[PDB]
RNA sequence: AGCUUUACUGCAGGCUGUCGCUGAG
RNA sequence: CGCACGGAGGCGAAGAACCACAGAUUUCCGAAUGAGAAUCUCUAACAAUUGCUUCGCGCAAUGAGGAACCCCGAGAACUGAAACAUCUCAGUAUCGGGAGGAACAGAAAACGCAACGUGAUGUCGUUAGUAACCGCGAGUGAACGCGAUACAGCCCAAAC
């Protein structure tokens, strides 16, 4: 079985979904945590300094 | 403060339920229950509501098919508006 | 003449001899079985408390905080590290246990602000410090000419910014002359070299 | 227009509610006639009906009902 | 407990407190560990009372030894608020002293005598 | 799949955004829906 | 770069003495 | 009668549009706080942690956001040394916690042009690539003082 095209067929599971807090389709409905804003994990908003160049 | 009845849902299939089953169809606020839809309809047009079926439309609005008692006449209630 | 307080203080100059000694050998037994933060109605070391700002009044709280002894509880490196940074065992934290206690306490009382703290002994594996906190919203305090200063907005979370007494000392701000080139006015302003 | 602010303030707390429920109806009936695609509309008024209701609710709050 | 080396019979504690109440209305009394302490040090103390339910014990530990090396007699009282009440305070008191008794010198004198014998 | 009521309101909305630029907006602006989406070709969130 | 070892240097970990907790005869 | 110049219609001398200030309204999710949930739902709610306390959530506090700046903690490696380990990159990147309109600092157990002298603290110019560090290699690197900016000095603990 190729890891390529043939393994694409079983992909019918729903994970990331429209997030209730930020509106991004990053809410993992199985994890109940947003990969974008962090809703479900952190009260504060997910944000990192590495999302931009150091001097900016 | 939201209202229960938005407006009459007039369409061919809406007309049939009216001319043939004494039913009026409305576009009601989607937070409204059959019971709330019943009252409102009664107090608004002054009729006796026997049964109310709802449905959440692909238009983001809730459609309610209201059936009036044999004492009231759909065609007539509708004609006045 | 000597004040009553002086005796309490004189007793703690040597917490291992005399009555105080026997007292401790007992109290710790119960402390050990208490939590991380235990509010207490009266300061164990009255002189010290009063000395640091304590007052038998409303809005003035006291709590004993327990913190472990020893170096930093550190995880060994999981990636490339030159021999200098491969350390684990001998590394120690830059915040003394007393400042750690002051923080753990203040977090237990989100509305209060840390006024000061003092040591109350330690056994073989832990150290206890009593922290004096203050309710910045109680009028009994907003009207106290000797404490209403702690109510100002800029005194919010003062412990987490090292504005406490043990905080400033630990930041190496004690000396006003030699040795404080890299410490005053701020560690971070001096490029973290202090 | 047809309903000015003065006229609304002259009304009694019971007359405002009266005018309110009255208006709402002229509105609901207007929407229905539009729901039927009824051309005998007058778009400038279904618009007015909304503002009138707004003005009245606004005065009710002001007047303490 | 740490600063208590002898138990005073309930009855004795009753007489003593009694004597204290009359000491406030006749002669003079000092209310509070600091004020008490100074009497013992200034000598102006005939009989000093120390509560047994004090926590921290630090606050009072010194009274006994101090008193001894000052001849000032001292007695124990179970309840803290009982000594405070006798002394005439709404609040309780860790310790108080009879600064010059009054129409109690007889009894007080005996209490002191009763305690010494009680070792 | 079983859609919830909110999921529906959204799907609903997405469907309406999928209409053309009314004939009159053309004349009114003296002369393109950049958010047109095909069911098959494109892909909605969720 | 991955891997090896009686390559160089270090870091965990294990064993062991000592100090503190820690006291009576 | 928004961008937006159509069609129909409407509003304005009862002074509209438009602008300034103040106010009304302000769905649901959201720190999100009655409980649960991909923005919906189930049967009165400061959830949770605190202070005060009429010990009753009765009165209050915290939470989260913000362009960076600020403070307290955790803390690399590429690289430089023409290899490399101390050193260097660098207390940088990145991470944890938190304040304000600015922060921090601050009225000497100072300085030590050693004096018959200076006089809280930041900061700017200089002192100076000086002193000091360093496989004494490569590199690293102040301060007192001075000229300026701005100026401000006080409160407890205890004795009684
Ligand atoms: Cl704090
Ligand atoms: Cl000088
Ligand atoms: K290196
Ligand atoms: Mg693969
Ligand atoms: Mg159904
Ligand atoms: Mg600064
Ligand atoms: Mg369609
Ligand atoms: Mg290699
Ligand atoms: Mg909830
Ligand atoms: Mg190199
Ligand atoms: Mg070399
Ligand atoms: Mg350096
Ligand atoms: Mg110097
Ligand atoms: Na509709
Ligand atoms: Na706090
Ligand atoms: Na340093
Ligand atoms: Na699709
Ligand atoms: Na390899
Ligand atoms: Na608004
Ligand atoms: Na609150
Ligand atoms: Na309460
Ligand atoms: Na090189
Ligand atoms: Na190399
Ligand atoms: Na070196
Ligand atoms: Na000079």
């Amino acid at each position: 079985t190729g890891a390529g095209t043939p393994s694409q067929g079983k992909k019918n599971t729903t994970t990331h979904t429209k997030c209730r807090r930020c509106g991004e389709k990053s809410y993992h409905t199985k994890k109940k945590v947003c990969s974008s804003c962090g809703f479900g994990k952190s009260a504060k908003r997910r944000d990192y300094e590495w999302q931009s160049k150091a001097g900016e | 403060s939201w209202d229960v009845i938005k407006h009459p849902h007039v369409t061919e299939k809406a007309m049939n339920d009216m001319d043939f089953q004494n039913k009026l169809q409305f576009a009601v606020d989607d937070r409204a229950s059959k019971g709330e839809v019943a009252d409102a309809v009664e107090e608004q047009y002054d009729v006796t509501v026997e049964q109310v079926n709802t449905q959440n439309t692909m238009d983001g609005e809730k459609k309610a098919v209201v059936r009036l008692s044999e004492d009231d006449d759909a065609q007539e209630v509708a004609s006045r508006i | 003449a000597r004040s009553a307080y002086s005796y309490i203080r004189d007793a703690w100059e040597n917490p291992g001899d005399g009555q105080l000694a026997e007292l401790q050998w007992q109290r710790q037994q119960e402390w050990r079985n208490e939590g991380a933060v235990e509010r207490i109605e009266r300061p164990t070391r009255l002189d010290k408390a009063r000395s640091q700002g304590y007052k038998a009044k409303q809005g003035v709280i006291v709590a004993r905080v327990s913190v472990r002894k020893g170096s930093a509880r550190k995880r060994r490196h999981k990636a490339g590290r030159r021999s200098k940074r491969q350390g684990v065992t001998r590394i120690t934290r830059r915040k003394d246990i007393q400042r750690v206690a002051e923080e753990r306490a203040s977090r237990t009382f989100p509305n209060l602000r840390v006024l000061n703290s003092y040591s109350v002994g330690q056994d073989g594996r832990q150290k206890w410090h009593e922290v004096i906190l203050i309710d910045p919203n109680h009028p009994a305090i907003q009207n106290d000419d000797d404490l209403s200063w702690i109510c100002a907005d800029d005194q919010a979370d003062r412990v987490f910014r090292g504005l406490t007494g043990a905080g400033r000392r630990n930041r190496g701000l004690s000396g006003k002359g030699k040795g404080s080139e890299k410490t005053r006015p701020s560690l971070r302003s001096n490029g973290g070299k202090g | 227009t047809v309903l000015h602010v003065q006229e609304i303030r002259d009304m009694t707390p019971a007359e405002r509610e009266a005018e309110l429920d009255d208006l709402k109806t002229e509105l609901l009936n207007a929407r229905a006639v539009q729901a039927a695609g009824g051309a005998p509309e007058n778009p400038g008024r279904i618009k007015e009906l909304r503002k009138a209701i707004a003005r009245i609710k606004t005065i009710q709050g002001e007047e303490g009902d | 407990p740490v600063y208590v080396d002898f138990d005073v019979p309930a009855d004795l504690e009753d007489d003593a407190l009694e004597a204290l109440e009359v000491a406030r209305d006749t002669g003079a009394v000092k209310k509070g560990t600091n004020e008490t302490t100074k009497s013992i040090e200034r000598g102006s103390a005939e009989l000093v009372f120390v509560a047994e339910d004090v926590q921290p014990e630090e606050i009072v530990m010194h009274i006994p030894e101090l008193a001894d090396e000052k001849g000032v007699p001292f007695i124990f009282v179970e309840q803290q608020d009982d000594l405070g009440h006798a002394a005439g305070l709404e609040v309780g008191s860790a310790a108080a002293a009879v600064t010059d008794a009054g129409e109690a010198d007889a009894d007080v004198e005996d209490i002191a005598d009763k305690v010494e014998e009680l070792r | 799949g079983k859609k919830s009521k909110a999921t529906k309101k959204r799907l609903a909305k997405l469907d309406n955004q999928n209409s053309r630029v009314p004939a009159w907006v053309m004349l009114k602006t003296d002369r393109r829906n950049h958010k047109r989406r095909h069911w098959r070709r494109n892909d909605t969130d969720e």
